[PDB]
């Protein structure tokens, strides 16, 4: 793996367009707060995930370079944290969504009893100490200790599809459906592809295709979730005005059939 | 009707004044008096024991 | 040994007391409860007659409990009482709604509800209560405004310059000056709505469709939005 | 305690011009929103105008806008209430009100047939 | 014309009442206790936190034997608290869910509610079968009820928001006696410790002194600018405290007859909803808007210390009779004790 290559330059080049996206959006999010749309997005939730992008793509150049015992643990210690973190967050506020906007009556006494064990808060910290675990537990013993890992964000990233199924009529700025389906299937297809071509190939430069890939999916669920919520209020302030949401959300719930 | 209720009020004015009116020191001194005369047994003011509630 | 025996037994009577209260906490928080308020030409006694003769339910209160869509409902007038309302208005500041009718065909009388509203939406304590407004009486407005003798601009100088907004709605066989008068009424009502509410609650006019079931379906709709958007809020998404 | 004191009401040609005052005493005045109201004969007691404590949010009646200007002075505790182009439908007692609370927007109770929180009222009649 | 007359006669009656008032004031009451050391930083803890209503508590009345309370919420429910163990003893569900008042019977035999149902029920505790069961429907008040307190097992006087106060004969439903005069809501009530007074603070700015006996208003006091939503006797019996929505506490002394000391600060524009003297009257607890009850110098107006906690309006208050611990309820339907 040489740093002068076009491909290691290429990915070089991804990575930081991508961690100069995330830092505007970051800086975009914390100038325009106490508005509708970040509330809706998730709040400090957002910075969360934001951060985390932030500092995974700080540590993509860590991945380029000599082999070394620190870069192979980070490996996996932090691009698939990030990639858990993320989905696990996404579909955390996908439940929240279809929640507050159905089954709130359907199932009140769950919703009660989610609202107050501080389920939100809950949920996230059981998937990150178990991911945790198994991390650990599969650096005890390529494809198949990845395999567990793509095995977990596809059933997290399944889950969180099949929560934003029923809402396909939520209001634009609780509708996810559309980043749900694009984020799982480029996940399914990198991560099959990639398991494929671990076997069969030649056992040099693909680590630079398995970073090649992780970039890939970083931007994605960097940018397919965070790009058009920053287009909508920067470019149609009007669209982004409390009067506007419980408008919206007004004419979402009261149809005219 | 209106001119009742005004009967009614200066009756009641007229009650109401020709009373005793002890003056202001003799009553705020009374007051004293009793919260000082009272002081010790006050559980909010003065600090009781945790053994005694 | 008589103070275990006693601990004993009061351990046991409150475990049954707090398992009532769970019981009643789990009735209670699905029941949404309406305050009706108005003037005595509004006409709140027939809202309130309509809505227990489509779903069967039910002193100084007009109680009425029924259910609609396996839904627990609540709908209560406080008549008995005298005119001043500063006191025992601050009971309903936990209320779901508060169902404001006003008279759309008494021009005389208007200012006084659009000053009732005013005060019930600047309330400290009604501050967070989401006010559905019913405009009542709209046949008796159409009468009156096709008539000619009585003109809105008489008792309200800013109707000369008004015009009808680009988002109204042109029901059938609408004569211009009704729609327009109609739609000033709702924008009068709504300036006071949008003056202050600041997102912390909202206004649901609604002219009333004659006599028909849509009141209440738009009384449903309205609740079931004010209970999604407080579920929203409490869950920090908006 | 609470006492409001009116005065300037009396006969005026249609046409004409008037000036009330409300001399205000027993609390402190910049602190609450005050209020004009008026009593027609046989009718009601019926909101005419309101002002805000340092004065400035001001608000009226639709029969009363462009005739009624309402004012107040914080430092001789009075409201004033010039009334121009009076007319004949006018002729009312003009009582002037105060909120119930101070450091409040909304008011309560104004019109009510009885509340503390008003003066005996000023006739104001109209006529040729 | 007559009424001119009469209001003539009123305003010069009221004149020579404010002339004699005056010249009855030859100190103040700060003038006076200037000399004696101030109390030391109060510091009340929460204790116990009574847990269990369903919607905002409106009224609270502690027993005699200073041990049981009863409290009033908006979902329709009476909750007797044992303080000590903070165990539920009953819980009486009521027919209005719109109640105002609460009180405890001084035997501790009967509790009494109402609000917006213009009905004060008496519910008796200790009955035969050890259920709680409605024993009285007194009826013939035309506004809502604001406050009730029992004179014994078989009187009880209710103030209502029809302007009037009445005495209750319970055993015969029937209004014993009628105390007219307030121009407001009554609001609040507080009987003297010898129980032949009471005093109420009415939607008028004005709390009257009555008579339980002659059913007439002996003193009237106007010193408030608003409202005044809560009364409390002093220990002695000769002076009361009063909060109103001006965000002022007043002092008034019966035998004076005018205003004492007043107890406000530039910082405090809520209004107080509940007031109660200490068990030496050295105390002046009182509830405000602000989810905070400030404690006040009874003597020297120092706000000694303030019982932060509750997340909503305080509404209740009350110190028990041996002055063992203050309880305060608010509108988070939740219960709190302090010492």
């Amino acid at each position: 793996l040489e740093w002068h290559e076009a491909p290691t330059i290429a990915v070089a080049l991804l990575a930081a367009l991508g961690f100069l996206s995330t830092l505007a959006i970051l800086v975009i999010f914390w100038r325009h707060f106490q508005t509708p749309i970040v509330r809706s997005a998730g709040g400090p939730m957002c910075f969360l995930m934001l951060t985390l992008l932030l500092v995974a793509y700080m540590v993509v150049p860590v991945y380029v370079g000599p082999p070394k015992v620190s870069t192979c643990l980070c490996r996996q210690a932090l691009f698939p944290l990030c990639f858990t973190i993320c989905i696990s967050c996404i579909a955390v506020r996908s439940f929240q969504i279809v929640c507050a906007f159905k089954m709130a009556s359907r199932f009140p006494r769950a919703y009660s009893y989610w609202v107050r064990y501080q389920g939100p808060y809950v949920s996230m910290a059981f998937i990150t100490v178990l991911k945790m675990v198994i991390v650990v537990i599969g650096m005890l013993a390529y494809r198949n200790s990845l395999l567990f890992n793509t095995s977990l964000d596809l059933l997290l990233s399944v889950v969180g599809f099949s929560f934003a199924y029923m809402g396909k009529e939520l209001p634009t700025n609780y509708n996810e459906a559309k980043f749900i389906t694009l984020s799982m299937t480029f996940y399914f297809t990198s991560s099959v592809s990639l398991c494929t071509f671990m076997s069969a190939y030649s056992g040099v430069l693909v680590t630079i295709v398995d970073l090649l890939v992780t970039v890939l999916n970083l931007l994605a669920i960097s940018l397919g979730y965070f790009g058009p919520k920053c287009y909508m209020i920067l470019f149609y302030p009007e669209r982004n005005t409390p009067a506007y949401f419980n408008s919206m959300i007004q004419g979402y719930t009261m149809r005219r059939d | 009707a209106s001119i009742a209720q005004a009967r009614k009020l200066v009756e009641q004015l007229k009650m109401e004044a020709n009373i005793d009116r002890i003056k202001v020191s003799k009553a705020a001194a009374d007051l004293m008096a009793y919260c000082e005369a009272h002081a010790k047994e006050d559980p909010l003011l003065t600090p009781v024991p945790a053994s005694e509630n | 040994e008589d103070q275990r025996n006693e601990e004993k037994a009061q351990r046991e009577a409150n475990k049954k007391i707090e398992k009532q209260l769970q019981k009643d906490k789990q009735v209670y928080r699905a029941t949404h409860r309406l305050l009706l308020l108005g003037a005595d030409n509004s006409g709140k006694s027939t809202i309130v007659k309509q809505m227990r003769i489509l779903h069967g339910g039910s002193s100084g209160i007009f109680e009425t409990k029924f259910q609609v869509d396996k839904v627990n409902f609540h709908m209560f007038d406080v008549g008995g009482q005298r005119d001043e309302r500063r006191k025992w208005i601050q009971c309903f500041n936990d209320v779901t709604a508060i169902i404001f009718v006003v008279d759309s065909s008494d021009y005389n009388r208007l200012q006084e509800a659009l000053n009732d509203f005013k005060s019930i939406w600047n309330n400290r304590w009604l501050r967070t209560i989401s006010v559905i407004l019913f405009l009542n009486k709209q046949d008796l407005l159409a009468e009156k405004v096709l008539a000619g003798k009585s003109k809105i601009e008489d008792y309200f100088p800013e109707f000369a310059r008004y015009t009808t907004p680009e988002d109204a709605t042109p029901e059938p066989g609408e004569d211009p000056r009704v729609t327009r008068a109609k739609y000033f009424i709702r924008d009068e009502f709504l300036r006071i709505s949008t003056a202050s509410g600041d997102g912390r609650h909202y206004c649901y006019p609604h002219f009333t469709c004659a006599v028909d079931t849509q009141n209440v379906k738009f009384v449903f709709d309205a609740v079931t939005d004010i209970i999604i958007k407080e579920n929203l809020k409490d869950c920090g998404l908006f | 305690q609470v006492q409001l004191q009116e005065s300037g009401g009396g006969l005026v040609q249609p046409g004409g011009s008037l000036r009330l005052s409300c001399a205000a005493s027993g609390f402190t005045f910049s602190n609450y929103k005050m209020n004009w109201v008026r009593q027609a004969p046989g009718k009601g007691l019926e909101w005419v105008s309101d002002i805000s404590q340092s004065g400035a949010s001001i608000s009226y009646t639709g029969s009363v806008k462009g005739r009624f200007t309402i004012s107040r002075d914080n430092a001789k505790n009075t409201l004033y209430l010039q009334m121009n182009s009076l007319k004949p439908e006018d002729t009312a007692v003009y009582y002037c009100a105060r909120c119930p609370a101070p450091f409040t927007r909304d008011c309560f109770d104004v019109t009510s047939t009885t509340y503390a929180y008003r003066g005996q009222g000023t006739q104001v009649t109209v006529s040729s | 014309s007559e009424l001119d007359q009469l209001r003539q006669e009123a305003e010069q009656l009221k004149n020579q009442i404010r002339d004699a008032r005056k010249a009855c004031a030859d100190a103040t009451l700060s003038q006076i206790t200037n000399n004696i050391d101030p109390v030391g930083r109060i510091q009340m803890r929460t204790r116990r936190t009574l847990r269990g209503h369903l919607a905002k508590i409106y009224a609270m009345h502690w027993g005699t034997d200073s041990r049981l309370l009863v409290s009033a919420s908006q979902d329709g429910k009476l909750i007797i608290w044992d303080s000590y163990t903070t165990n539920k003893v009953h819980a009486i569900p009521l027919r209005s869910s719109w109640v105002m008042t609460c009180a405890y019977a001084p035997s501790g035999n009967y509790v009494a509610c109402g609000g917006l149902d213009n009905i004060c029920s008496i519910y008796n505790l200790k009955t035969r079968e050890g259920n709680v069961r409605v024993s009285r429907e007194l009826a013939g008040h035309t506004g809502y009820l604001s406050c009730c307190r029992f004179l014994d097992d078989n009187q009880i006087v209710t103030s209502s928001g029809d302007t009037t106060c009445a005495l209750w004969d319970i055993e015969t439903g029937q209004q014993t006696t009628t105390f007219t005069g307030h121009t407001g809501d009554v609001m609040s009530l507080s009987l003297a410790p010898d129980t032949r007074l009471f005093v109420s603070g009415a939607c008028d700015a004005s709390a009257k002194l009555w008579d339980v006996r002659e059913g007439m208003c002996r003193q009237t006091f106007t010193g408030h600018e608003s409202d005044i939503n809560a009364i409390c006797f002093f220990p002695n019996g000769n002076a009361f405290a009063t909060g109103s929505d001006d965000a002022t506490c007043r002092l008034f002394d019966l035998r004076a007859d005018q205003e004492l000391m007043t107890y406000s600060h530039d910082n405090i524009i809520c209004g107080i909803t509940s007031v109660s003297f200490s068990k030496s009257g050295r105390l002046l607890l009182a509830g405000y808007d602000d989810f905070n009850c400030n404690v006040w110098d009874a003597l020297k107006a120092d706000r000694a210390g303030v019982l932060a906690g509750h997340d909503n309006r305080v509404s209740c208050l009350g110190v028990t009779d041996d002055g063992m611990a203050v309880a305060t309820g608010s509108w988070d339907s939740f219960l709190k004790i302090w010492n």
